[PDB]
RNA sequence: AGGGCGAAGCCAGAGGAAACUCUGGUGGAGGUCCGUAGCGGUCCUGACGUGCAAAUCGGUCGUCCGACCUGGGUAUAGGGG
RNA sequence: CGUUGCCCUCGGCCGAUCGAAAGGGAGUCGGGUUCAGAUCCCCGAAUCCGGAGUGGCGGAGAUGGGCGCCGCGAGGCGUCCAGUGCGGUAACGCGACCGAUCCCGGAGAAGCCGGCGGGAGCCCCGGGGAGAGUUCUCUUUUCUUUGUGAAGGGCAGGGCGCCCUGGAAUGGGUUCGCCCCGAGAGAGGGGCCCGUGCCUUGGAAAGCGUCGCGGUUCCGGCGGCGUCCGGUGAGCUCUCGCUGGCCCUUGAAAAUCCGGGGGAGAGGGUGUAAAUCUCGCGCCGGGCCGUACCCAUAUCCGCAGCAGGUCUCCAAGGUGAACAGCCUCUGGCAUGUUGGAACAAUGUAGGUAAGGGAAGUCGGCAAGCCGGAUCCGUAACUUCGGGAUAAGGAUUGGCUCUAAGGGCUGGGUCGGUCGCGGCCGGCGCCUAGCAGCCGACUUAGAACUGGUGCGGACCAGGGGAAUCCGACUGUUUAAUUAAAACA
């Protein structure tokens, strides 16, 4: 918006750290399922806890 | 021709809000921002509907500013209230006094003649 | 700013404690002098150039009389 | 009042790209005033010759950059305006320079 | 009769709102915007301001009157009896 | 936006014995008229009708100083508002 | 001298608290700078608020007057009082000018609409420059560009319901409109407020425009020149101001800030004090959170880059009544999720049609006619206001002329004397005014002219006679009913 609050503000970084994919040397651990993120928020898309 | 936009976050034209404009030397056409229009006080006697002289009209949390000066006049109830309405106050409430002493003469007179 | 009109007036502002540089403005026509102090930058104005000259070296202690060009 | 305009073409003359003679000519029949464009007015403007440098000398009011008009309008009839460029060298001056 | 026979003030509401209805406020909307003379200084002044209050602008006397004139009969006849039973009371 | 009509008040001139009346101005009233933005939504029973659209589009329309339009804040909650 | 403990002394409130990124609410602006941030970074100019004890400094308070001596005199001492500033007839003024609880007042703090005026921004016109484009012919060309922040100081320019003089009917003054006057008009002199306008400090050093160099480079390099003068206005935008109109409508509170009335107190004793709603300068501080960008035919909501929806500011030239439409510059785009080749039928959206003119159809639905302006001319009916652009007519182009509408300035000339200018005295006294110099724009009339075309595109009423319903304006079923329904 331009005008935030402090407490969006945080929320919206969490949110913005929480977007990045899976780090590579993930997929070459032992026991490993995971193949990409499947946790990924593209902003046009689909439109946060608020 | 320069078109020219608001310099703050407020986009709605209020009386907060209002402008004026500016040529800068660096020759562009600008808006600055103006202070309200500060009012002279008016008489304490409430009948006079002019505004008091002598008194630096200034938007009020300026007159903390300014000098006692500006703020009034040389006068009993200075920048509190017109000379005329003072001027009728002195003689009113003279002469009021004058007719009370005149009743109180009266009385006294009524007193030692019964 | 404020404008000075004695030169006197002027000297003893440039000899103030708060005071620093006073630069000196050649305009042609003009020379101004502006010393600046905490509040205010001072300038005088000195049409005379010879006069200009002479106030130059009146300046007292070693400020910086850094002269405008 | 006098009012002297120099229009100097040293480096053009010197090339051998156009001559002063012509150009000179050429500026006594057209340089116009009041609204009549031969003969000067009468002798109001004078026009001199110094091998390169021309000199416009008016007693009326007389513009400058009506020089640089008539220069380029010359310059456009010699198919000059091309590798030739009218400047302001200084006040009372223009000045013929290549590019 | 200059501009109109019979509607005057009231040529304002142009055909609305019926004859009698126009007829019976050209009296009000007349003696309304009247300027009545301040029984005070005695300019032409005393001009309603707002219902039931007259402000002369000289004398600067705001006086509480009628609706639509600074005096309705009702309260002049008021005044009268006041000032009758008043001196019947003292004497 | 811009136009129209031109209410009270005011001026002059003319008549009138008076009462007052005419003529020319000025003045700028109004849920006044035209008409833009705005707000709306008549008709074409037009377009569209697996749409641009789960109600849109085009022209044509109503209204446009007032029971006007409109942001934000605030109040009223289900046999309740 | 602080700090605290206790004792006395005084003290109404009014409801704790929350409630506005558009209400109220002290104080910041110019230039530069980034791939992306700037009133926030840098440079420079400011500014408010709080503190400032020991008070950092000046200045004000405040340094008179008397008497007595001594000294030629300037003056020196002894001793007595005065001194919480002064000026103006007044409006009110001057840099400061003690002061509590208490009280009164003001500012914050006010609707809409009209008209008129002043100030800017922009547009326009005439010229100066600097760079342009055009140049077959013409064009002293057409185009661009031609600057000064806040805060101070000065001065215009506005306004005054301020004062003093004085006394107005033959009544005057005066506005576009009004409106004012023995409760003091005109006339003369002043006082105050705003001064966003000029000038100036700021500030030319900075910016912009040009020509030019320095540097393979890096480089915010460095120089020249210039940044001028005038005129216009129902012009538009904003604004300040005055003055009306409307209301059975009368159009916010509070925080905060000041003024005044009071006079409880405090100050030192003749060089100083307490005091500065302190004057000028000096010192120190100002934490917390927001600050990217989009803001919409692709960053929002309508499942989407959806023809929908979604609150504002700025707002050039031409034509024109115009923020109408049409064309243009500034700025912006790539035709709205594709291209190519054809030009069949059906369509969707536009047009045109001989003769007839509603014969079509439930029904003139649809389209067509009409349309602007000026000049005439205008019925029935009527609530006398309307009806009314009723109806019905005529004109309209281009060109070349005419007439009619305004401002400014100027005579005190003759004689004398003093320095073209002044001062004095006498004539003159345009008192029917005349002379020179400027400048918007309209209106009417006339000639000529064209293949009768001319509101040439754009914009832009079809009328009439009657009946029914509802007086009217208003409202209504979001998404089949705008009505005669509701009001
Ligand atoms: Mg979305
Ligand atoms: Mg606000
Ligand atoms: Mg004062
Ligand atoms: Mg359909
Ligand atoms: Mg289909
Ligand atoms: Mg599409
Ligand atoms: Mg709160
Ligand atoms: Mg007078
Ligand atoms: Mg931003
Ligand atoms: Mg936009
Ligand atoms: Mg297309
Ligand atoms: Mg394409
Ligand atoms: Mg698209
Ligand atoms: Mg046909
Ligand atoms: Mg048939
Ligand atoms: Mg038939
Ligand atoms: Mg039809
Ligand atoms: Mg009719
Ligand atoms: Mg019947
Ligand atoms: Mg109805
Ligand atoms: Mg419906
Ligand atoms: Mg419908
Ligand atoms: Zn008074």
């Amino acid at each position: 918006s331009s005008h935030k609050t402090f407490r969006i503000k945080r929320f919206l970084a969490k949110k913005q750290k929480q977007n990045r994919p899976i780090p590579q040397w993930i997929r070459m651990k032992t026991g490993n399922k995971i193949r990409y993120n499947s946790k990924r928020r593209h902003w046009r898309r689909t439109k946060l806890g608020l | 021709v320069q078109r020219l936009t608001y310099r703050r976050r407020l986009s709605y034209n209020t009386a907060s809000n209002k402008t004026r404009l500016s040529r800068t030397p660096g020759n562009r056409i600008v808006y600055l921002y103006t202070k309200k229009v500060g009012k002279a006080p008016k008489s304490a006697c409430g009948v006079c509907p002019g505004r008091l002289r002598g008194v630096r009209a200034v938007r009020p949390k300026v007159l903390m500013r300014l000098s006692k000066t500006k703020k009034h006049v040389s006068r009993a109830y200075g920048g509190s209230m017109c000379a005329k309405c003072v001027r009728d106050r002195i003689k009113r409430a003279f002469l009021i006094e004058e007719q009370k002493i005149v009743v109180k003469v009266l009385k006294a007179q009524a007193q030692s003649q019964k | 700013p404020r404008k000075i009109e004695e030169i006197k007036d002027f000297l003893l502002t440039a000899r103030r404690k708060d005071a620093k540089s006073v630069k000196i403005k050649k305009n042609k026509d003009n020379v101004k002098f502006k010393v600046r102090c905490s509040r205010y930058l001072y300038t005088l104005v000195i049409t005379d150039k010879e006069k200009a000259e002479k106030l130059k070296q009146s300046l007292p202690p070693g400020l910086a009389v850094k002269e405008l060009k | 009042q006098v009012l002297k305009f120099t229009l100097d073409c040293t480096h053009p003359v010197e090339d051998g790209i156009m001559d002063a003679a012509n150009f000179e000519q050429f500026l006594q029949e057209r340089i116009k005033v009041n609204g009549k464009a031969g003969n000067l007015g009468g002798g109001v403007v004078t026009i001199e010759r110094s091998k390169s440098k021309i000199t416009v000398t008016s007693e009326v009011p007389f513009s400058k950059r009506y020089l640089k008009y008539l220069t380029k309008k010359y310059l456009k009839k010699n198919n000059l305006r091309d590798w030739l460029r009218v400047v302001a060298n200084s006040k009372e001056s223009y000045e013929l320079r290549y590019f | 009769a200059k501009r109109t026979k019979k509607v005057g003030i009231v040529g304002k509401y142009g055909t609305r709102y019926g004859a009698s209805l126009r007829k019976m406020v050209k009296k009000i909307e007349i003696s309304q915007h009247a300027k009545y003379t301040c029984s005070f200084c005695g300019k032409t002044k005393m001009k309603r301001r707002a219902v039931g209050i007259w402000h002369c602008g000289s004398c600067m006397k705001t006086v509480a009157g009628g609706a639509w004139t600074y005096n309705t009969t009702s309260a002049v006849t008021v005044k009268s009896a006041i000032r009758r039973l008043k001196e019947l009371k003292d004497q």
